[PDB]
RNA sequence: UGCU
């Protein structure tokens, strides 16, 4: 490590890039997640009391603890109710513009939120198939479930979706009918359990940690509810100085620099992490903070109930245990459930619900990053704390401007205690304070005189993407360009990355050495003329943003005769399977439908080489969307608002298109005759 | 903002404080409807005069004091609950603007004021139509039609209809049994109402100490770590084959090869040399994929799972217990320093042949000159040749993956010097790989040329003696299984050159910027703690050994390395602060070294970095 | 032909109905939800398969085509052995694109030019910029959002969808959508996408046009006074170690819009309660065919007058407090900068109250000037600390003195006189000159130290060695940059002062009466006919044309103008009328002719010809008469002052020509006898079925034919605009009602 | 079956 600590030319902050083993393999998880899941379940109960008493903590519903019960020498699970109330009141009294924006979002933006925003998620636990499915599939099957159990249509808004979710909870028996045909039954208790179930699963390819961690995913019955509170929290956090989570990239760096003002006699800079986050935060604290925010805003009761649903559902969460703890007799390996034979998690047997285990304390999952940020920020607002604080989720940086060292130490301890009041524990081994400010870290961004560039955080993106030569070259060069713009890579590193990417990109498409492609080009006398074909690079450091074909045409490296062939919109290589519609600006017929191909012959598609009914349903939706887009050019620019159902709307639109086609009347009649 | 386009800005800002819109159902739509009513009131009194005074007096959105003052002057009184929107001087009677969904079957609402009812399409009821003039009717109809177009554009028809009707749902509600389900795991109801008075209590905390001395990393005790990597590293060599294709080189090697075992390891039986010889013979013919033989089972561990499970079942005795997995601790091997020293040895070739980018501007020339300087100062080095070997081997092993083969594939590792001669580093044998995931292992038989043999460094290698053209070489021939993801990652190992290039470029460009002139030939002196003492050392050799250490770190990347490097950044920052006469203060139970020491188990380069940290000073004055 | 498209659409509709019996029972508005259901395009780690995928025997999947030979020179290009689906199932060799690079069917050069249009623009833009000389040096980054790529025309985000609708599908739009569209951008985009739409699908062309008229700002670290106006070249022209000097001008109409806004503000401050005057005038002026509110929204500039007019329209302003050449931004302060009305009784009769601004409590202000960048902390009128990041040997006289003026720190001036006060500008100039020749107040305010570490020399130079050094001035240890978290909302004062809502009050941002800027050209296409300030035009022809368009097209304005001119009452256009007619002696005859024409025809204000005659007579009546000359009869025609343009009573020639078919004022047909819309249209009806009147093709098509009733189509609904019969607009009736309410409230 |  002595080679990474220069003393003369550059400082170790600039060499922090060297403390990265990237371009080496990323660690993976192999076996059962049961031990990790059970450890995350048991940790909140171990931290509620100063002396770990798990058995006495499992009977606690709301984790609220007296100020004398708050552990100061270790992690503390739970919150102080009076502290939460007073700190939320203080945070509301200050930052009034943020609360005005919250009221604006509630009145205006919230009613316009659509439940189709839930489709943006990744793999989602499905309460119907008991598996992990893509968010569109789970959303659509949940919508069908609500429609066929409530015997009504669900409105496009997210409020209607949440109301339908709440209404289904009132039924005694619910059923799901879906094509394979098959029918599944849900009681109120069964569907409640599926609502409050989080599907646990390993986190693979994660760098920077010795021990593998477990990630979880909720069902669509609660993702919608979490969406409202997350959007409201984002709206509040965008308008408060002390937040750092909703901003990112260069804007986050600018916000950090706006607070790096060290003018007093003693100017510290505390940068640290919060230990055991996502499991020392009781959801009831977030409930109380949101309730205070809505009360002081004059909001009605229904919005309060809506905001309080998700945190109660997470108070009743059911974490999915893995496929069993590993047991061995000799050199055997057997996987057994929690309660079969004694282990270190015997105290949690009473919480077992089938293959899932309950946990009333903590969050167990980062589903409330913005709300946890708000909970952290409300505790900052108090008279003793006069410094500048930035908190994203559990990574924070604090700047002190104090007259004396003792005052700074008192402020730092007050910061620690006020964080502990709401269930947030500073990691003692990860929090470091520098008494003269100027050196710090936040979100792995180290600054000494300015935020130094961090090479090797851009190396994993330097591999060709693998779509097609044009897209791969374009996006690789633009990633390098963004790295150069942000200051991560300078002239030399940028050019070297360009050369390495170009060499790997030419290798990946059989453009180096003697390959089948090169042999075919050689025996048929086909000069490359393109980077992916083995020609010399046309792109330079200053021309990263320029397209290859246009630059080659401008420089004369690609003659017009070959351009007439490469950019043919009728080439068989990229020909589409169906005709497409085209605009015609200032023409008698403004829309023409004809067969089309992607202009570039090198934008081909690589064959991938290997809930089915729902996929056919997606295909039907795609067909309907395609015909709607063809017949309604204006929904491509603005939202769809035509009245009636799809069939009648497109029927009248097709008619009106016909009477403006400028043909003979009888020809229009014969065209209309065959319309279904 | 939230103002609809058809709503005038003055009307919108006047409506802000008229009603508490947050508590009303569809507060935004309610405000829009009230703005519609006020605009209709404005349009009715469209600059009409009577006896030198406005014909209509508008009561809507006016302070109650003025309303009572002017109503008293007009000998009219109205109750607080309902007040007419406007008053007409002609045909003296109070009027109120009403919006209704249906114009038919409508009756007057109150006997104290008249109703000017309108529908959402801009039409007016008969008495309202006859009271007002045609111009007022047209203005009101046009404004209401613009409002209707705004409504249908924003898909707010249902909300507007419900608002106009007068009654609407709370837009969200929680039933009874759902509330009971929700309140199961909490001590508060849906909208919590704790009885405790808000307060921030004072809690006795602790005192923040000071990191007067830098932490000391724990050095583990145990046997020295063996070389646990895919390939040999600095002990890699090659045979200079005559120019030709891969098939010619393999034929030339095999036809003149004399293999004799000189050191056999129990991990890799010496009998699997026949696998390599058969693979070489098959590749020399033009058929890289060959059929299985008897010793392929031993070489690639074919079916080992069944015999292992049968032995486990036969030897199964006792009582079931928990797993309690353990990781053996190992000390820093002596060969890490030797690897670092030998990796810096100069070569006769450049070993980094990257095609230059185009040059159009002067900035392009500067960048390419910097890249060329870096390449020439790190190219002629053993580490560059080892990186090239790793690249070739990883890519040629990864390209024959992705299929379900029951046969044996041979993957030669051959490079070519800038004279046409082939350089045979070794050969990778890929066995039966029924691979389905990205983490499942694929059996391999890594055979490659070794420069020097060491029992403690390579305990699992069976070293052979290779006799080709009156020359003596060594052969490693280790049995390993290696995953798809790691092979893909090592297929792009050439990216490791960026970080030492980053250091070199930052030094050169900082020197250029301070004196406001580029040099491109600066080789300054870097002060470092080499043997516990600060001594000067040139930039070029510093970049060379930075590249060597970065490469050695990349091929030995594991969870231990990841955690160690993640947790040494705090200590690196603390040391950089301490070298600038800055004090470092810590919380009560702050031991930043524990989260590093937990990651120091058996990784030789983690131990090397830990020893490098320990050697250099920990107290700064 | 055109029938093939209809055939394809009909077959697609029939197949979608048959193949999807459901998915159409849903409402059409459900498209916004189910257009996102496009699963089965998902993939994981395509980069980990590229090497193997390319090296597969048949890597490329394409539709069956006969243009690719089965075998070419012994190589099998395509494979049809399996044909599992037989549609989009045949597989091609990896060399097929390489084979197609030659031996392939060609395309017209126009298609190639159309495809590469935007990329070619980028390439010529790169090769047209002057590649200057590299200036290496340490740089303190400034993180700000910058435009990703240049736009052919800047349009406010609200008007982008309407502009695209007018460009691509005018047949499915309404008159409101047309009014909200930027017609200049519409014309530019139509000209650009005429060839492009022939080679790009509907959505591709739509979003290409959107990108051509969308800003898409992105945060990047920039260099002060070196903003490249667009991040397209930041990697080349900028870094933390160098910049490439370039010589590019603005080439934007923001300067002209500043000139127009400055004229409006200057003329508005001379009337009663300027705020509503400015607001009303900004709602009656149109640049080209775009209303002034929309063009103000389009141009989000840093300039002062533009910011004042944007705040008057409820928008925001990016203007920063500027003193001479130094920009100041308050990082945080206890209270807003207060002002002190320091009255100077130097003489009994001659006294001037010159107000200055200062700080109360603690504050921290960031300052930037040229390459000098840093911040300072102050308490009241005392400087606590100053931190500066400036190049070595630089002269810090002007930035430090700008700081001192900003905080009112030094006390030779402000409350004192250092000599009789007269005007703000003279006092400021005297302050700057006095402290330029005598810059010792800074040293006696800050103090001196003998420490050599402090970089600020007593002669106000950076890092120059000296025996003593200026106290409490150190180097900028860490980067500091202004950043606002909450969305700032601005308040416009009654005297047109722009304020920012600080916690404890109002923070002044822009203040007229000290904004020094000379007059400049007005934006082309400016229309001041409907405004109260026509004299903003510096051309007599434009003045007369605007005045006559105001009087002719509106009866009430003609009434008011004739009444004010006849009775010598105050009129908004007194200056214009006085500047149009030469010094004459026809006022009495003109007033007479007014009298007989009014008495003979009380119903004159309905025929535009009568309005023209009355306007001519009133313009002559309100002219500047001569005293020492007897009055003469009014002539048939006269010549405009300082011009050879003839204005004629009979309107047979010259500035106004009233033919039987139409009336032409200044070469422009103001009014047409039967085909025109001077009184405008109203919507009057939204229906799901076609009403009983003509359906026009496009909103502009119905605006030209001038029917009494016509419909337009927009997403399955019909909007049948008929005509406007009311003689007043919504805006001024709302104004009259609001003023009547507030003019009953005042007692 | 050929990336310095």
């Amino acid at each position: 490590m002595n080679l990474f600590t220069p003393l003369s030319e550059i400082n170790p902050t600039t060499t922090q890039e060297l403390l990265y083993a990237y371009t080496g393999p990323a660690p993976v998880a192999y076996g059962t997640r049961t031990r990790a899941v059970l450890e995350n379940i048991i940790r909140p109960y171990q931290y509620f009391y100063k002396e770990p008493n798990v058995q006495r903590a499992l009977d606690i519903k709301t984790g609220c603890k007296e100020p004398e019960d708050i552990n100061v020498e270790g992690p503390s699970s739970g919150f102080h109710t009076a502290s939460v109330l007073k700190l939320a009141d203080n945070f509301f009294r200050k930052y009034r513009p943020a609360m005005e924006k919250l009221k604006y979002w509630i009145l205006v933006k919230l009613p316009k939120l659509k439940y189709a925003e839930l489709s943006k998620g990744r793999q989602t636990y499905s309460f119907i198939h008991k598996r992990n499915l893509p968010a569109p599939i789970a959303l659509e099957e949940t919508v069908e479930f609500l429609e066929q159990n409530l015997r009504r249509k669900i409105g496009p808004t997210l409020l209607s979706y949440c109301q339908a979710i709440a209404d289904v909870m009132e039924l005694d028996e619910t059923t799901y009918e879906g094509a394979r045909t098959y029918t599944i039954k849900f009681s109120r208790e069964e569907l409640w359990d599926q609502m409050r179930t989080l599907n646990t699963m390993w986190k693979h390819l994660e760098r920077g940690r010795l021990n593998r961690r477990t990630i979880a995913t909720p069902s669509m019955l609660i993702r919608g509810f979490v969406k409202i509170v997350e959007d409201a929290a984002k709206e509040i956090l965008e308008n408060v100085p002390t937040s750092g989570v909703p901003v990112g990239g260069e804007e986050k760096l600018a916000k950090l620099a706006s607070k790096q003002t060290f003018h007093t006699a003693v100017t510290g800079e505390l940068s640290g992490d919060q230990e055991k986050f996502n499991e020392c935060l009781d959801p009831d604290a977030m409930r109380l903070m949101w309730t205070v925010f809505l009360r002081k805003l004059g909001c009605p009761d229904w919005i309060m109930e809506l905001f309080n649903i998700p945190f109660m559902v997470f108070k009743s969460k059911l974490a999915d245990m893995g496929e069993g703890l590993v047991y061995t007799k000799g050199k055997l390996t057997d996987r057994k459930p929690l309660g079969e034979m004694p282990s270190e998690f015997d105290d949690l047997v009473r919480n077992v619900v089938g293959n899932s285990i309950s946990c009333r304390l903590g969050m167990f999952m980062g589903m409330y990053n913005l709300t946890s940020t708000l909970l952290a920020l409300i505790s900052i607002e108090r008279e003793e704390l006069t410094g500048s604080h930035v908190e994203s989720s559990d990574d924070f940086i604090h700047f002190f401007n104090c007259k004396t060292h003792e005052e700074m130490f008192k402020q730092a301890e007050t910061l620690r205690l006020t964080l502990k009041l709401v269930g947030i524990n500073m990691s003692p081994s990860k929090c470091i304070l520098i008494s003269p400010a100027g050196i710090g870290e936040f979100n792995s961004k180290f600054h000494h005189r300015d935020f130094v560039g961090n090479v090797a955080t851009e190396l994993p993106a330097l591999v060709p993407n693998g779509t097609n030569p044009m897209t791969d070259l374009a996006m690789g060069l633009n990633v390098i360009k963004h790295s150069v713009n942000t200051g991560q890579m300078n002239l030399c590193t940028g050019a070297l990355a360009m050369r390495i990417f170009n060499h790997a990109y030419k290798y990946a498409y059989m453009a180096l050495g003697v390959t089948r492609r090169t042999r075919f080009m050689e025996e048929n006398a086909i000069t490359p003329l393109l980077t992916n074909q083995g020609a010399s690079p046309v792109h330079s450091f200053s021309t990263m943003h320029l397209d290859e074909v246009a630059l080659r045409r401008h420089l004369g490296l690609l003659d017009e005769e070959t351009l007439r062939r490469i950019l043919n919109p009728n080439n068989p290589v990229t020909q589409k399977g169906d005709p497409s519609m085209f605009f015609r600006i200032e023409n008698k017929m403004p829309q023409i439908m004809e067969d089309y191909s992607v202009p570039s012959c090198f934008k081909y598609t690589l064959s991938r080489n290997r809930h089915k009914a729902l996929l056919n349903k997606e295909e039907r939706y795609q067909r309907v969307t395609s015909i709607i887009n063809k017949l309604f050019p204006e929904v491509l620019i603005q939202e769809a608002s035509a009245p009636g159902t799809v069939r009648e709307s497109l029927k009248r639109r097709l008619e009106l298109v016909v009477e403006r086609s400028d043909l003979d009347e009888e020809r229009k009649k014969r065209i209309l005759s065959r319309i279904f | 903002t939230d103002r609809p386009d058809h709503i005038d800005s003055r009307v919108w800002e006047l409506s802000e404080t008229q009603e508490d819109w947050i508590t009303q159902v569809h507060g935004h739509v309610r405000r829009v409807v009230e703005c519609w009513k006020y605009t209709i009131c404005c349009l009715i009194s469209n600059m009409h005069t009577h006896r030198g005074a406005p014909q209509y007096d508008v009561f809507k959105w006016q302070d109650r004091s003025t309303i009572e003052w002017i109503c008293s002057k007009k000998k009219v009184q109205y109750p607080e609950r309902d007040t007419p929107d406007l008053y007409d001087n002609e045909r003296a009677v109070a009027y109120k603007v009403l919006l209704v969904s249906d114009l038919s079957d409508h009756s007057p609402t109150s006997g104290i004021y008249h109703d000017l009812a309108f529908n959402l399409e801009g039409e007016a009821e008969e008495s309202c139509a006859l009271v007002l003039r045609g111009s007022q009717l047209q203005d009101i109809k046009g404004f209401l039609c613009r409002a209707l177009e705004w409504v249908v554009s924003n898909n707010l028809t249902q909300e507007v209809v419900e608002t106009i009707s007068g009654e609407a749902k709370l837009q969200f509600s929680v039933g009874t049994t759902f509330r009971t389900l929700l309140k199961r795991d909490t001590d508060w109801d849906v909208i919590p109402t704790p009885r405790v008075e808000p307060n921030v209590p004072r809690i006795e905390g602790r005192r923040w100490t000071q990191m007067k001395k830098l932490p000391l990393l724990k050095e583990k005790e145990g046997p020295p770590s063996p070389w646990r990597a895919l390939l040999l590293g600095a002990d890699s060599e090659y045979i200079v084959c005559p120019p030709g294709t891969d098939q010619e080189a393999i034929s030339w090697i095999h036809s003149q090869s004399e293999i004799e075992c000189i050191r056999e390891s129990k991990s890799t039986p010496a009998s699997v040399i026949t696998c390599l010889t058969s693979s070489l013979q098959s590749f020399a013919e033009g058929n890289p994929v060959r059929s299985r033989i008897h010793e392929d089972i031993i070489a690639f561990g074919i079916n080992k799972k069944q015999e292992k499970k049968q032995s486990a079942s036969s030897s199964a005795s006792g009582e079931w217990k928990r797993a309690e997995y353990q990781v053996e601790e190992m000390s820093l091997p002596p060969w890490v320093e030797e690897e670092m020293v030998l990796l810096r040895s100069d070569q006769e070739d450049n070993w980094i042949e990257l095609e230059k980018n185009a040059i159009y501007t002067e900035v392009d020339g500067v960048a390419e000159g910097l890249v060329d300087k870096y390449i020439e100062i790190v190219g002629r080095t053993k580490v560059a040749s080892v990186i090239e070997k790793w690249q070739i081997a990883a890519t040629r092993t990864f390209s024959q993956l992705h299929t379900d083969r029951s046969r044996i594939t041979a993957c030669p590792i051959i490079t070519r010097d800038p004279s046409g001669n082939c350089q045979f580093w070794g050969m990778v044998l890929l066995g039966p790989h029924h691979v389905k995931r990205d983490t499942d292992n694929a059996p391999l038989l890594i055979a490659e040329i070794m420069g020097e043999d060491t029992e403690e460094k390579y305990p699992k290698h069976s070293v052979f003696s290779l006799k080709v053209e009156e020359k003596q070489f060594l052969l490693s021939l280790k049995i390993t299984s290696f995953s798809r993801n790691k092979l893909y990652t090592f297929s792009n190992i050439r990216r490791v050159l960026i970080q030492p290039a980053s250091i070199y470029s930052q030094v050169v460009l900082s020197r250029a910027a301070e004196n406001n002139s580029l040099n491109l030939e600066v080789n300054p002196e870097i002060q470092l703690y080499l043997e516990g003492a600060q001594r000067g050392m040139t930039l070029y050799q510093w970049v060379r050994m930075i590249l060597c250490l970065e490469f050695l770190m990349a091929i030995y990347n594991n969870p231990q390395m990841e955690g160690f490097l993640a947790n040494m950044r705090r200590l690196h920052m603390s040391r950089h602060a301490m070298m600038e006469r800055r004090q470092v203060f810590l919380p009560f139970g702050s031991r930043p070294e524990d989260k590093v020491n937990e990651c120091i188990i058996n990784n030789p380069i983690v131990a090397y970095l830990a020893k490098g940290w320990n050697s250099m000073p920990n107290v700064y004055y | 032909e055109s029938e093939c498209t209809l055939r394809a659409l009909v077959e697609e509709y029939n197949g979608a109905c048959k193949e999807a019996p459901k998915e159409m029972s849903k409402q059409f508005t459900d498209y916004n939800t189910f257009k996102r259901y496009t699963t089965s395009k998902k993939d994981h780690a395509p980069q980990m398969r590229l090497v193997y995928s390319v090296r597969k025997p048949w890597p490329i999947s394409m539709t069956p085509s006969k243009e690719i030979p089965l075998v070419f020179n012994g190589t099998k290009l395509k494979d049809t052995i399996l044909d599992l689906g037989e549609s989009k199932r045949t597989r091609a060799n990896i060399v097929v694109p390489d084979y197609w690079s030659k031996y392939g069917s060609q395309t017209s050069l126009e298609v190639v030019n159309a495809i590469l249009y935007a990329e070619d623009l980028k390439v010529q833009r790169f090769f047209s910029t002057e590649w200057g000389e590299i200036r290496y040096g340490r740089m303190l980054p400034f993180r700000k959002p910058v435009q990703a790529c240049p736009t052919i025309e800047e349009v406010n985000p609200a008007s982008i969808p309407h502009t695209l609708l007018q460009v691509f599908c005018p047949q499915y739009t309404t008159l409101d959508s047309k009014r909200k569209a930027h017609m200049g951008a519409v014309e530019k985009l139509k000209r650009v996408m005429e060839p492009i739409c022939k080679v790009q699908t509907q959505e591709s062309a739509v979003h290409i046009a959107r990108s051509l008229i969308d800003s898409n700002k992105k945060w990047l670290p920039t260099v002060v006074d070196h903003t490249p106006r667009t991040a397209e070249m930041a990697h080349f022209l900028c870094s933390k170690y160098h910049y490439v000097h370039t010589n590019t001008q603005d080439l934007s109409d923001t300067r002209s819009i500043d000139n127009l806004c400055g004229e409006l503000v200057k003329r508005s401050l001379k009337c009663r309660c300027p705020k509503e005057t400015l607001v009303a005038n900004l709602d009656k002026i149109t640049i080209q065919g775009r209303p002034m509110r929309e063009v103000l929204a389009d141009h989000d500039g840093e300039l002062p007058y533009l910011g004042i007019c944007r705040v008057a329209m409820g928008l925001s302003t990016h203007h920063t407090m500027k003193i001479r050449s130094t920009k100041f931004s308050i990082l945080n302060s206890d209270h807003p900068r207060i002002e002190v009305k320091k009255v100077f009784s130097l003489s009994p009769d001659v006294q001037v109250t010159i107000p200055y601004r200062r700080f109360k409590g603690k504050a921290k202000v960031y300052f930037q000037n040229d390459q000098i960048q840093g911040y300072f902390s102050c308490t009241d009128r005392q400087i606590d600390e100053i931190k500066i990041s400036a190049p070595k040997n630089a002269p810090l006289l002007e930035p430090l003195l700008d700081i001192c003026y900003y905080g009112s720190f030094i006390e030779p001036g402000f409350e004192q006189t250092f000599g009789y006060p007269a005007g703000k500008r003279e006092f400021v100039d005297s302050f700057f000159m006095h402290h330029s020749k005598d810059h010792k107040a800074f040293l006696i305010h800050m103090g001196l130290d003998k420490d050599l570490s402090l970089p600020l020399s007593p002669e106000l130079n950076w890092k120059e060695p000296a025996l003593s050094k200026v106290c409490r001035v150190t180097e900028l240890d860490s980067t500091v940059q202004p950043y606002t978290s909450a969305t700032r909302e601005f308040v416009l004062g009654e005297t047109l002062n722009v304020y920012t809502q600080h916690e404890n009050g109002l923070e002044l941002l822009i203040c007229p009466t000290e904004i020094r800027s000379t007059r400049g050209p007005l934006p082309p296409g400016t229309n001041l006919s409907g405004s109260e300030f026509i004299d903003i035009y510096q051309d007599p022809f434009s003045r007369a044309k605007s005045l006559l368009k105001s009087t002719i097209l509106h009866a009430e304005r003609c009434k008011e103008f004739v009444g004010n001119m006849l009775e010598e009452y105050q009129d908004p256009a007194e200056t214009t009328v006085q500047s149009l007619v030469p010094i004459n002696t026809w006022g009495k005859s003109a007033k007479r002719k007014l009298q007989e024409e009014i008495t003979s025809d009380p119903d004159w204000h309905q025929c535009p010809r009568k309005r023209a005659k009355m306007s001519y007579l009133a313009i002559i009546a309100g002219s500047i008469q001569d005293r020492d000359k007897k009055q003469t009869n009014v002539p048939r025609a006269f010549m405009l002052r300082g011009s050879q343009i003839e204005y004629d009573m009979k309107a047979t020639r010259g500035l106004v020509v009233d033919t039987t078919n139409r009336i032409i004022v200044g070469g422009e047909t103001v009014l047409r006898e039967g085909k025109g819309g001077p009184e405008g249209y109203v919507q009057t009806g939204v229906f799901e079925e076609q009403p009983r009147c003509y359906l026009v093709d496009t909103p502009d098509h119905g605006l030209s034919m001038g029917l009494s009733r016509f419909c337009v189509h927009s997403q399955g609904r019909y909007f049948q605009y008929e005509k406007k019969i009311s003689i007043w607009e919504e805006t001024d009736n709302i104004k009259a009602t609001i003023d009547s309410q507030r003019d009953l409230k005042r007692r």
